[PDB]
């Protein structure tokens, strides 16, 4: 007699708030010349964006922090993960060594700081 | 033209309002200390940029399981929107500074953050480390006490409005907790 | 204080002859002689130990505490030297867990279980401030040690019938078992560990085992759940003349 | 067998149609469910020998008559074949953890059951009793894991009702 | 254990408040009322041992099995371990009515009390019974309407302690059904 | 029928023995091996009519006899039989390869086909080789070695599925052999 | 109880063999480094108190709801209880480094705690941050690493004990969680 | 069972900055002698491997000998690609403090493919003994023919742990 689907859609749209996943946010921008007559705010409403080249600059370099970490090797371990879909063909130079990480090696480049 | 300032961000949708020069005169004494306030703000949002981009890199500082396989900053995409809801914290937070009101902070920010997060397994025991970083930094830029970067700003002290930053940060940490 | 199982169902405590002994001048007791004595000393060992089946080279470092005991008659200081033993403390302290430890202590040297949370965790107050023979000597020097059993008479399991908790009661059938039955059983792990902390009870085919001969051991039991629902709300309705009344 | 696979699969071939969308999304979710109620299977399996003792005494408790001469606990050589059925419907509720349905239960335990012990005078409330006090004898983290003792307490409610 | 007093300032810590006018005027009339609770409880322990007799007895007459042999109140033996049990519950709830809150009766007698009369044999059925005609023996010690046993009292309405007292009857047979 | 948990449930039963320990641990190579499973049955049942039409085709063309006049599968009545004869037999290697285990294929197929098409008349020869190409078109489906069609997976390696497979093919040859 | 040199005995017994020379050089060897295993042991016993009350306390940052009203170390009581069971991990991890064997951490701390904490209702969450907090600061004095309170210790790798002990502080957190 | 380097294919760059070394060389015992271990070594590893490999021919000629495995101009220039590229592993591994980047990204079927192309592995146990050898005098400051300005001290506890992993080398195409 009930309809399960419409009367718990309506009970989690009226508790949950509109306004989450949206990403909206209020970007605030400050203007001052040193004079009275110049020193105006804007709250202006933005969508914020993810931005995803410079999450490489976050996530290589902590990836390289906690390479060269002694003490957080250990007590922070990582799992055991499962290397791809790569069959293996039978001759060992390309199975050991695929053209994916052929003569890839690293350089260590030190300067100051 | 204060309460205007709510009907943008209520409307859902971009649309600009500001403040003129006499406007704000009356606004700067009307509330007391305010130009202390946005003094306060913009110690802030000229450092936000610099802000989320430390503590998010200092959360995984400490805690380097985040980036493990398995982790929840891992895939290229989990950590920019890491990034993304720590530059949406630092706006609600600085707003809510800039308006002396936690009211705009709760019911656009907070309601229902701690669902989400857990709906997507995202943990929020370092989500609270991440935004307890940005506490530390907030209470330093305020009070010019940033070591590699100082702002010269007029003489005086500063000590109820980092306080004032400082609680609406654990408010953020009283939702998603 | 009637309890319709204790000297009716089960035996008679046993211990030494009597309290008097101890203001008689030319002696300490009566002495009872070693016949009348060592049988005596098989229920001091049968109880502060379960039935552990201490061999005799195991006995023999028992020596010296057996020696006092049949010159100084005194059953509480016999029952405070098997404690501090190392035969003691390689069976109950040794592979355990903390509340494992203390809840084999109110078995052995009291004859209940524990009634609270609030009173297992004072045992671990005492356990911070002087190790396990602080733990040990409380309650050998408690009041409740002390109106029960004295220097007179073994501590044995004693139905009382008004038990300060219905749940001690509970909690005292589960500790002890049958008389096929040690304590050494379990790997470590305390038996009450989780009622004690949460306020629950027991299953009831563990108390049952332990009951004694003659007391319907088992039955009552409805094929629906054994425990109760905290969050239930029934209607219980009186009848009166005109119709039935639910006072709630 | 009563199970995730059998279900679909006869439901298909009664209607002789390929395994559609429909019949794999079923299949998933004995995947996202076979960790449960496998580690709840090798528990039991690892410790029967001394679940089936003390489940056993429970009948044995309760209903402490049919040790009476006449009964059918009246000698030795009946009092083992107690405890014998009593494993049988442990090791059939670890089938049913293993097949995920309720199959070894219905076509091994249950189906022909009542006709068995109304002929050989066998109470049916005493091969319930024993099975009742397994399923509230189940602590919740101790024994096995939340959703370990979920499905383990299912299949012992499953034959409480189908003995009654 | 708590008391009517215990439990409102247990209700205001999960909240960190103050208990202030508004909480405090349930207590101002626990106290403006609290001549008749002790005016009812020396209507109870004055006719206990009255109360307790008659309900059991008043048990073995509407079940006479209870008294054959294979009943669970058949020798003497097992006659006055009932007639202790039904002392005890009336002492509980006689602390009940005083302190004006059931905690004290729900985890030193009821609790655990389920498990007990299973592992005993006890009848939970019949032992409902002797504790349902004792609630009914106590609401009329209370509003004076007994047919023997006029007690003196002064003018008004106790019928709020009437109910009180019967709710906590109705919690000993809601605990070991 | 019996899928791939209770063939070893039978496999145990007969020695009276609890699952659990070395005889689990297949089960539990069979879920971390399912989600291939279900993408190997899927790509069989996207190409049944493909795969029904070509295989009926190759046995008519190799052996064109059987469109001859008096031809088992001459007038239009014979050849629509056929293409169901072999869309049944599809139909219920499939089941046996949702479930793990040949016992839906052998109990409801199988028992009973040689002796059905010994009444019917129906050449044993002509019918292997109609499902002996369509055994050949299911391990080109699964291993994704197909020159018609290519479906998107994810990497890995998928041979002990298309061997399984066959091994159910040569159940249906060796049935009417 | 097990020790280093106890678990290569009882580990033959069950062989029945004599523990010969192929067994003795991880044992002749762990006396030659059996002295800077005691010097690592008195690093952790002397900064013992400040490292609960630091893994106590920036667990109460991470994590603020601890002290909300109706959080786990709310009132003095259940705060003290925390630093107290703090100390306990670090006594039994502190008797296991001496050891050079887990044995006696697992079977009288280890043995049960995951059921205590459930019935009391300890958070797992953030009780294996206190473990972890204080697992990096085990590694700190092992390490040398520590801002605050260099020790003087003498030169070489000790990075084996520090691996050790880091395998020891997460046998708890696989214990709790 | 590799390291925190598992970056495959997302802009491989991933270096460490000013105050998070402050974070790394705070959290580093002998973090100052092991930032100068391995700018001993990759300031010099062109000089290193010319030296290596051709230590290798001094010793056995028969490499340079049509049959042998280093005429074809190409075939000598693999194997000055091959001198480096362990020398580059050991010094990331060095620098790590653990070989388990060194055992699974370069040392893994290493001793398969060196019997199936043809390549002596007795030779280049030689050749890599000669930059274990040489590393050792860096490390040290031993270098006969070019010293490096040091802080005063001792890294000998550095010094011994590159000669484990030289020796990982040779046990793995062994
Ligand atoms: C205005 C609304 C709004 C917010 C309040 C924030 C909150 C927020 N974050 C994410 C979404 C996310 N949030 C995180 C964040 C984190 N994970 C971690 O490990 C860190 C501790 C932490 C921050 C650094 C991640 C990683 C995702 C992506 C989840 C995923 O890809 O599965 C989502 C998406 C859920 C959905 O769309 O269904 C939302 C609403 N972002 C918003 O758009
Ligand atoms: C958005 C534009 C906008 C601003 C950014 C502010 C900027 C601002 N604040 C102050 C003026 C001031 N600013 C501060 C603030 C501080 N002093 C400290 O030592 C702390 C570091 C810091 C507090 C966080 C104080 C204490 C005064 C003087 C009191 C006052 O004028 O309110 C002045 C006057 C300077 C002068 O004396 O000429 C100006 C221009 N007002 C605006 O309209
Ligand atoms: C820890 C302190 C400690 C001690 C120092 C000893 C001392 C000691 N010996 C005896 C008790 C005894 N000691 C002896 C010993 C002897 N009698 C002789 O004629 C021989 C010369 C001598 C052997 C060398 C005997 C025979 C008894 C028992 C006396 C009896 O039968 O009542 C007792 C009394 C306890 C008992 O009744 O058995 C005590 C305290 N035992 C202890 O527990
Ligand atoms: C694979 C599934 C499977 C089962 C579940 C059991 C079911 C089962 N149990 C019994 C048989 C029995 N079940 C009981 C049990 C009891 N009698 C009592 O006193 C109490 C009521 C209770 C103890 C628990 C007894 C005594 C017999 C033997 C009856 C007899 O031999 O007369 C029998 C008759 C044949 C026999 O003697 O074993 C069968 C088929 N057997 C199976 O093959
Ligand atoms: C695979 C089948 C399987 C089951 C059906 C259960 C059943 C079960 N429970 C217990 C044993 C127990 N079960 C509990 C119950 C609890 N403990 C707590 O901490 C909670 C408070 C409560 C659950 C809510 C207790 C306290 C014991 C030990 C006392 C006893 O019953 O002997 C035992 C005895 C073995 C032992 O010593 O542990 C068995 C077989 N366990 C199984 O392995
Ligand atoms: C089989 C045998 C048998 C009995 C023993 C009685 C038992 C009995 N007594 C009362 C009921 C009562 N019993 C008492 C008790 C007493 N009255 C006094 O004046 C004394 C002081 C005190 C001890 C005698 C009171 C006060 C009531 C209820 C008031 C009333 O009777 O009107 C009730 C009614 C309860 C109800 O309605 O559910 C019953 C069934 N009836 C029986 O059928
Ligand atoms: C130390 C022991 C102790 C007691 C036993 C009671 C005794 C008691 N009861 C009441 C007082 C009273 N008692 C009743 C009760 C009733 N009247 C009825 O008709 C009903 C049958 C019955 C209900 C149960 C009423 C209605 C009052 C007056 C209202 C009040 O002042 O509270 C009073 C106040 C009036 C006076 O002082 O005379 C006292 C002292 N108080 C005590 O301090
Ligand atoms: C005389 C007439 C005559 C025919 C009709 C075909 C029939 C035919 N097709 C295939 C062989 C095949 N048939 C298919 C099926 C298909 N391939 C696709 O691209 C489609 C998606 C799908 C149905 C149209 C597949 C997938 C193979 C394997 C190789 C491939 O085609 O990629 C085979 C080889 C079977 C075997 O190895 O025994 C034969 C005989 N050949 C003939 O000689
Ligand atoms: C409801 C319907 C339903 C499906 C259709 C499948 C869909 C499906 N396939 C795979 C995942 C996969 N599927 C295959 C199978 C293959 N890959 C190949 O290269 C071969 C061509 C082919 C047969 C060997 C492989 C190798 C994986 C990778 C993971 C694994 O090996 O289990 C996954 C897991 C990876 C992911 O989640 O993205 C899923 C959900 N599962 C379902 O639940
Ligand atoms: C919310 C508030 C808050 C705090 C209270 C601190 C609490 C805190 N301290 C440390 C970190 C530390 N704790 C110590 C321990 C001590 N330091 C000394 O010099 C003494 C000997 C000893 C007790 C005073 C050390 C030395 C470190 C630095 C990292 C380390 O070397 O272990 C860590 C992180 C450990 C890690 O993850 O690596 C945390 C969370 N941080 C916070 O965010
Ligand atoms: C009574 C208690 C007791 C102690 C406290 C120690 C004290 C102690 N430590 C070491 C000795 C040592 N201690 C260390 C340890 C270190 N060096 C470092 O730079 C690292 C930071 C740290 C690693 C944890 C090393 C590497 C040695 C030398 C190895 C050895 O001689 O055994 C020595 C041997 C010689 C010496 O240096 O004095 C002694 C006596 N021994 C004891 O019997
Ligand atoms: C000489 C100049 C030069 C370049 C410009 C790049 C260009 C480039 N990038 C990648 C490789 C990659 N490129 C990205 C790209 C991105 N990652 C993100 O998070 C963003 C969405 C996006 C930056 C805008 C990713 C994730 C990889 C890893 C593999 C892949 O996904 O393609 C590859 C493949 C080889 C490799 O993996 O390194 C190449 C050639 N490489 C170079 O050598
Ligand atoms: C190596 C491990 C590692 C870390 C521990 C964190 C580093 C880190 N820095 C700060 C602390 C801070 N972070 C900033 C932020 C900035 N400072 C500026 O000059 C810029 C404008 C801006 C972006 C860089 C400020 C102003 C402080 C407070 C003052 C200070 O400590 O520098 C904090 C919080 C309080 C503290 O613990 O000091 C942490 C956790 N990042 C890491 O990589
Ligand atoms: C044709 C025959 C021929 C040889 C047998 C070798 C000779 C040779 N020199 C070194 C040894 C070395 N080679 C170097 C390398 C260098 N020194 C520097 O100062 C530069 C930076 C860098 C490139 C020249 C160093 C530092 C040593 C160790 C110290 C030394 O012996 O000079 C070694 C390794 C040590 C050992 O003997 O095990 C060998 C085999 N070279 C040859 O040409």
């Amino acid at each position: 007699v009930v309809l399960p689907v419409a009367r718990a859609g309506l009970a989690a749209t009226a508790k949950k708030n509109q306004y989450m996943g949206t990403s909206v946010a209020p970007e605030i921008v400050l203007t001052d010349k040193g004079s009275d007559m110049s020193r105006k705010v804007k709250t202006e409403d933005k969508k914020v964006a993810a931005d995803q080249a410079a999450a490489m600059g976050i996530l290589a370099n902590m990836s390289l922090y906690a390479s060269l970490n002694p003490v957080k090797r250990m007590t922070y371990k990582a799992k055991e993960q499962a290397p791809a879909y790569v069959k293996k063909t039978g001759n060992p130079v390309e199975d050991f060594y695929p053209s994916s990480w052929r003569n890839m090696a690293p350089v260590i480049s030190l300067s100051a700081n | 033209m204060l309460d205007a300032f709510s009907r943008v961000v209520v409307n859902s949708d971009a649309k600009a309002a500001y403040v003129g020069g006499s406007d704000l005169q009356a606004l700067k004494s009307f509330i007391a200390d305010g130009n202390k306030r946005l003094d306060a703000v913009n110690s802030i949002v000229s450092n936000a940029s610099c802000m989320v981009s430390d503590a998010v890199s200092g959360m995984i500082c400490e805690n380097p399981g985040l980036i493990s396989p398995g982790g929840n900053c891992y895939t290229n995409r989990r950590m920019a929107a890491c990034l993304r809801d720590g530059e949406i914290i630092l706006r609600y937070v600085s707003y809510a500074l800039l308006a002396g009101d936690a009211s705009v902070l709760e019911d656009r920010c907070l309601n229902g953050l701690k669902e989400t997060y857990i709906a997507l397994g995202v943990p929020t025991n370092s989500s609270i480390r991440a935004v307890s970083i940005m506490k530390a930094q907030a209470v330093a830029f305020i009070t010019n006490t940033a070591t590699e970067r100082k702002m010269s700003f007029a003489a005086g002290d500063c000590t109820s409005l980092a306080s004032e930053v400082a609680s609406y940060f654990d408010r953020v940490g009283a939702a998603i907790s | 204080a009637f309890s319709s199982i204790q000297n009716v169902l089960t035996d008679a405590p046993l211990g030494t002859p009597s309290a008097m002994g101890f203001l008689d001048e030319r002696t300490e007791k009566p002495l009872m002689g070693p016949s009348e004595m060592d049988e005596l000393v098989y229920a001091v060992y049968k109880q502060v130990f379960g039935n552990a089946h201490i061999m005799e080279s195991e006995r023999a470092e028992l020596r010296d505490a057996e020696s006092l005991f049949r010159y100084l008659r005194d059953v509480r200081e016999f029952v405070r030297a098997l404690a501090k033993s190392n035969a003691y403390t390689s069976r109950f302290l040794q592979g355990n867990q903390q509340y494992r430890f203390f809840e084999l202590n109110f078995k052995h040297l009291l004859g209940r279980g524990p009634r609270s949370l609030e009173e297992m965790a004072s045992h671990s107050a005492l356990y911070a401030e002087g190790g396990f023979e602080a733990v040990i000597d409380a309650i050998l020097d408690s009041d409740e040690y002390a109106q029960e059993f004295g220097s007179t008479v073994v501590p044995y399991c004693r139905f009382k019938g008004e038990y300060p908790t219905n749940e001690e009661f509970n909690r005292m059938l589960v500790l002890k078992g049958a008389n096929s039955t040690s304590d050494k059983a379990g790997k470590g792990r305390s038996k009450l560990c989780y009622s004690i902390a949460a306020g629950c009870s027991q299953n009831w085919l563990s108390m049952s085992k332990a009951l004694p001969f003659g007391t319907e051991k088992g039955t009552g039991f409805n094929l629906i759940s054994s425990s109760r629902n905290p969050a239930a709300r029934p209607r219980i309705g009186t009848k009166i003349p005109g119709g039935v009344v639910f006072s709630s | 067998m009563k199970s995730v696979i059998t279900t679909v699969v006869s439901a298909a071939d009664a209607a002789g149609r390929f395994p559609s969308n429909s019949d794999l999304e079923s299949i998933q979710g004995n995947i996202q469910r076979s960790a449960a109620r496998l580690e709840a299977a090798e528990k039991l399996a690892g410790n029967h020998e001394a679940v089936v003792k003390e489940a056993g005494d429970a009948c044995f408790a309760k209903y402490a008559y049919l040790k009476n001469p006449g009964e059918a606990g009246e000698n030795q050589e009946k009092i083992n074949k107690c405890y014998r059925d009593v494993d049988h419907y442990m090791r059939l509720v670890n089938y049913c953890l293993v097949v995920g349905g309720t199959g070894p239960l219905d076509e091994w335990g249950i189906a022909g059951a009542r006709e068995v012990y109304r002929t050989l005078n066998l109470p049916t409330s005493a091969y319930v009793a024993s099975i009742a006090y397994t399923r509230d004898r189940l602590c919740v983290p101790r024994d096995m894991s939340a959703q370990a003792g979920v499905e383990f307490s299912a299949y012992l409610d499953y034959l409480i009702n189908a003995l009654s």
